[PDB]
RNA sequence: GGAGGUCAACAUCAAGAACUGUGGGCCUUUGCCUAUAGAACUUAUAACGAACAUGGUUCUUGCCUUUUACCAGAAC
């Protein structure tokens, strides 16, 4: 439901705004907690909803973004996903990225009207060279 | 009387010329080069003896035109020759506009002390009270009857 | 850019230069000219020309009242003519519907997440929950008398 | 020293002044033109405007009873 | 209301009538440009 | 979407009125308040 | 392509210009009970009548 | 560039150099354009020394 | 002197008519603190106000027509132009804002005041904005070019209103140290002064014949003649003051707002105060909050246009029946002022 | 007298699809009707430049601790 949607989004303006210099792995360490917290509570039904998919690119892009402008760049090629994926250990940031995905985008128009099934999709988060990486919602047996 | 037709055309008149002059000056002041676009012998000196021609000397355009020209900060002395006669027209009034002092909980600017009080109802209840515990009241030992 | 530049390392800094008001320097004006508002009209309803301590003792007065009327406090000053009472209760009334206005325009600035800047964030919860409270306790009140 | 000023600033201490001639942008020309005018429902137990202020009015009531909830 | 009472049109506003681009000055072009 | 949703017909538009409006009765509103607004109410019928 | 908000397929793509498409009344007029969908209508015919 | 004109200003017509070569301060002559090149270094480097 | 008294016991002044209340607008959020009403058509006011908005009511209807904002702090002051089409408001902010009406929006910003600006007006054939306030000069400001081309030094004190007119004394200013100037502008200096008033000088208006300006005072309220800055009358006025403004009218009716919340008209030639009114104050107000912050009379003559305090905008209308039937007001006994 | 100039000054260049002069008749100078003469330059997938930059103000967004500096659409 919509309630629980901007309540996230809310959370995640809360990380960003409330952190006056926090350092990196704390911030990270935030999105972890906050993530793991929804998408282990709503385990199935995040499949469905498309503005949700939306909040969570946004979302962390934003926090990658802020990692980034704390030192100075938006550069895309300074940060390859290895510095923000790689676990702990390794010396990332190691934080549990389920953005990227790809977006079922399917013709608004009916979609108010027919559910016309997906017929599309439109690339959530990048790459340069692109890989994958593996997301969460796959790691977690759902509720049924 | 108002004034007329062809008064007001008049002082209509020396004034609009006289604010173009204020205007064409500021504008051919300053330094935009292009702001310009937007807009004599005069001296018979002694009686003239000598006659005379005024001539502007071309400016080197690099240079700072108004060489002179600064911002500095003068006080003016308010001469006046001439006063202005101000020509106007305490028993039961200070009764009324007697203000008291300020005592305030929160700021005390200077650190003054001063005598706590200056620091530092009337209705009873509604018998809505009174009926309902008293009805709370009967039924309870209706019931436990 | 540069024109300027030169003409400042020739002529000077300007000494005048009013501003503006801006984002950052609003209340204090706002505040500024209220007050200033005030004692135009509480130096008329005084009888002659008695002024200057009365004056600011009575803009004391002022503020005090408005930070009673944040917290509630209804306010009465022991003795006190009556028309100035009431001068003082009809500013800060409008006074107080800029902060509430102000404290609604920002909240639903907020939930959509436009643009706000951080600390406007802090503020706008605290002009809510005084009025939250505000709120309270008339819903109290009332369910007494 | 922080202080309710009792004052302002004539603009005439201004006045007297000698110019300086910075060029700002907003007085560059612009608009240079003017313009002329011419059965069982029966069980259950139970048997059968604007007010000028703010903390009193309807709207500001539902307003808290919404955010600060 | 009664406040005033009868002669009184008692009128709250809000919104607008003129949507705000209308001009609430009419422009004047003298001649009829069909082009 | 609109498909999907509950569809209004007068007959069960006013089911759910009805419905609603007699339980907005049977508590007084000094315990609560229950506005319309509130609630929400779905019918299953033929047509939805 | 701008004014509408259209994309000819190796075209430039431009903002919204007229952004608030997304008020709507739920409205019968060209619901799809009533409409039939015979041929698609893909950009390029808006952009060309 | 084509959806937004700029439609220039009739009376641009007072140029710089017309007004600047008309004075007694400054003359004209030819020369090699690299040589052009260096007398601007010099030129802009004693200026902002 | 006596001689003085007895001419006042013959003239016997001008029969006016009653007014009353025909309407009420609501829907500022603040304070309104200025009106302004078309030269032209009178279809429309123009609504100063405390929220910074200006809201462009119908005359006849009473609907709203637009609301133009723009400004940041309060509007003081606002002013419509008979030649050009255009609307000069001016706020607290410091700021001096043209407007264009054919599109709503505004032009030119006039710039330079240090403080806050409360009063505007537009000469009539010159294309010349004026304005003043709390800095205590009157500056002229060119319209097209923004150039504030002269500034009348002097008074001693915050201005409070500034009018303007077409031939000599131009433009004629009173200020909280209790003067009026009457001003020649191009000499750039003060032709006189009337030094009469009290205390603060809060209101003026001209008489839309007569060439005359009514100063209020505090407690009262005098006229002047220009040309020679006359005295001209004196209005019997015990003490109603705080007077907030004046309004004058093609009929030689006055108006006067006061504080207390008391409308109190009168004859324009003589002095005699032919009605008083409570403003009915408003549904959950203070009340501190009746008061009269506004004035002006439609093109015709026979309505008014009142703010107040309360946040609401009021209408007055000229009652017709009146004649003598039983109209007659206050009845005529001049005293020894 | 002819040709030229990386010479100068002074005019004019965006509109009822559109310029100017003159004669005759009417209202009473504007203006209207009619007659007549000449019309460089610029225009119909519309325009002085088969080219293409910046700034200001006012709004909508995007960066998002704030101001310069900015993101991309619109109006003037």
């Amino acid at each position: 439901s919509e309630e629980e949607i901007k309540k996230f989004d809310s959370r995640i303006r809360g990380i960003l705004m409330a952190s006056g210099s926090t350092t990196f792995t704390k911030v990270a360490a935030k999105w972890n907690t906050s993530l793991i917290s929804l998408f282990t509570y709503f385990r199935e039904a995040i499949v469905a909803t498309e503005p949700l998919l939306d909040i969570l690119v946004k979302g962390e892009t934003r926090i990658q973004n802020r990692v980034k402008l704390g030192l100075n760049s938006k550069m895309p090629t300074r940060f390859p996903p290895a510095v923000f994926y790689t676990p702990k250990e390794l010396g990332g940031l190691g934080m549990i990225s389920a953005s990227h995905i790809l977006i079922p985008a399917s013709d608004l128009s009916w979609s108010k009207q027919t559910d016309t099934g997906i017929t599309h999709f439109r690339a959530g988060m990048t790459h340069e060279d692109e890989k994958l990486i593996p997301t969460i919602f796959r790691y977690i047996t759902t509720w049924e | 009387p108002l004034p007329t037709k062809a008064e007001i055309q008049e002082c209509t008149a020396r004034t609009k010329s006289y604010i173009q002059r204020l205007v064409n000056a500021k504008l051919a002041n300053s330094n935009n080069r292009a702001s310009s676009r937007y807009v004599a012998p005069a001296n018979l000196l002694l009686n003239n003896s000598h006659h005379i021609e005024v001539v502007s000397k071309q400016m080197d355009p690099l240079l700072p035109r108004f060489v002179g020209k600064k911002a500095r900060k003068v006080v003016a002395p308010t001469e006046n020759d001439e006063v202005v006669p101000v020509l106007h027209m305490g028993e039961a009034d200070p009764n009324e506009w007697k203000i008291p002092a300020a005592v305030s909980n929160w700021k005390n600017p200077n650190g003054y002390t001063v005598a706590l009080e200056r620091r530092v109802e009337n209705n009873t209840i509604n018998d809505g009270f009174m009926k309902l515990s008293e009805a709370l009241e009967n039924a309870d030992k209706k019931a436990r009857q | 850019y540069i024109g300027n530049l030169i003409t400042r390392q020739f002529e000077g800094r300007s000494n005048e230069i009013v501003k503006t008001t801006t984002k950052q320097r609003l209340d204090a004006y706002y505040d500024l000219e209220l007050r200033n508002s005030v004692m135009d009209d509480i130096l008329e309803m005084m009888p002659e020309s008695i002024r200057q301590k009365k004056a600011r003792t009575i803009l004391q007065h002022l503020s005090e009242a408005w930070r009673c009327w944040k917290a509630n406090i209804p306010w009465d000053v022991p003795g006190m003519p009556a028309p100035i009472k009431k001068i003082i209760e009809r500013y800060i009334k409008s006074k107080a519907d800029a902060w509430v206005s102000a404290a609604h325009y920002n909240r639903e600035r907020i939930k959509r997440g436009a643009h706000v800047e951080k600390t406007m964030v802090k503020k706008n919860l605290g002009r809510l929950t005084r009025l939250w409270i505000k709120n309270e306790q008339e819903r109290q009140r009332q369910i007494q008398k | 020293s922080h202080r309710p000023q009792l004052e302002a600033r004539s603009g005439a201490k201004a006045a007297a002044y000698t110019p300086t001639g910075i060029e700002h942008a907003r007085l560059l020309p612009g608009h240079t033109t003017l313009k002329y005018r011419k059965s069982w429902r029966k069980g259950t137990a139970f048997g059968r405007g604007y007010i000028n202020d703010m903390t009193k009015s309807e709207y500001h009531q539902e307003f808290l009873h919404k955010h600060v909830r | 209301e009664h406040p005033y009472g009868k002669e009184v049109e008692v009128l709250m506003e809000t919104k607008n009538t003129q949507s705000p681009q209308t001009p609430l000055v009419e422009p004047v072009t003298e001649r009829t440009k069909l082009q | 979407p609109k498909d999907s949703r509950m569809r209004l017909i007068r007959q069960d538009v006013n089911l759910g009125r009805a419905v609603f409006w007699e339980i907005q009765s049977r508590v007084p509103t000094s315990l609560t308040s229950i506005k319309w607004e509130n609630a929400f109410v779905s019918v299953y019928s033929k047509n939805n | 392509g701008k004014a509408l908000n259209n994309a000819i397929p190796g075209g430039p793509k431009f903002e919204p210009l007229y952004p608030r498409e997304e008020e709507e009344d739920y409205n019968e007029f060209n619901s799809i009970d009533r409409v039939i969908f015979r041929v698609p209508i893909r950009s390029e015919y808006k952009v060309a009548f | 560039n084509e959806l937004h004109p700029t439609l220039p200003t009739n009376h641009n017509k007072t140029k710089l150099l017309k007004s600047l070569k008309n004075t007694k301060y400054f003359q004209q002559t030819t020369i090699d354009w690299v040589e052009a090149g260096l007398q601007l270094c010099r030129q802009g480097h004693n200026m902002l020394n | 002197i006596v001689n003085r008294y007895e001419k006042l016991l013959s003239q016997r002044p001008e029969w006016h008519a009653p007014w009353k209340l025909s309407r009420v607008i609501n829907g500022h959020l603040g304070w309104v603190r200025c009106v302004a009403i078309d030269p032209v058509d009178n279809e429309w006011f123009i609504t100063g106000s405390n929220d910074t908005t200006m809201k462009v009511w119908d005359l006849a209807t009473g609907k709203l027509k637009t609301t133009l904002a723009g400004h940041v702090m309060t509007v003081r002051d606002v002013a419509v132009s008979d030649r050009h089409p255009y609307l000069f408001s001016v706020s607290e902010d410091k700021t001096v804002k043209c407007w264009d009406l054919e599109k709503n929006q505004i032009i030119r910003d006039y710039y330079g005041h240090l403080s806050g600006v409360r009063t505007v007006s537009i000469h009539p054939t010159l294309d010349l904005i004026a304005t003043a306030g709390r800095d205590s000069v009157i500056k002229l400001w060119d319209m097209r070019t923004r150039i504030p081309v002269i500034t009348l030094v002097g008074h001693k004190g915050p201005i409070n209103q500034v009018q303007c007119t077409p031939v000599d004394p131009q433009v004629v200013s009173s200020s909280t140290d209790a003067t009026v100037r009457l001003w020649d502008v191009v000499a750039g200096k003060t032709m006189k002064v009337l030094t009469h008033h009290k205390r603060s000088v809060r209101a003026t208006a001209l008489h839309p014949k007569e060439f005359s300006v009514a100063s209020a005072c505090t407690d009262d309220i005098r006229s002047w003649g220009l040309a020679e800055g006359s005295l001209l009358t004196n209005f019997e006025s015990e003490k109603t003051g705080i007077i907030n403004t004046l309004s004058i009218n093609q009929d030689d009716v006055l108006f006067a707002g006061g504080d207390n919340g008391v409308l109190s008209f009168y004859d324009y030639k003589s002095g005699h105060k032919y009605q008083s009114l409570a403003t009915r104050e408003m549904v959950g107000s203070l009340e501190g909050e009746r008061s009269v912050l506004c004035s002006t009379f439609d093109k015709t003559g026979l309505r008014l246009i009142t703010g107040e305090a309360d946040k609401s905008i009021k209408i007055w209308k000229q009652d017709e029946t009146a004649t003598k039937e039983s109209e007659p007001g206050l009845a005529w006994n001049p005293n020894l002022s």
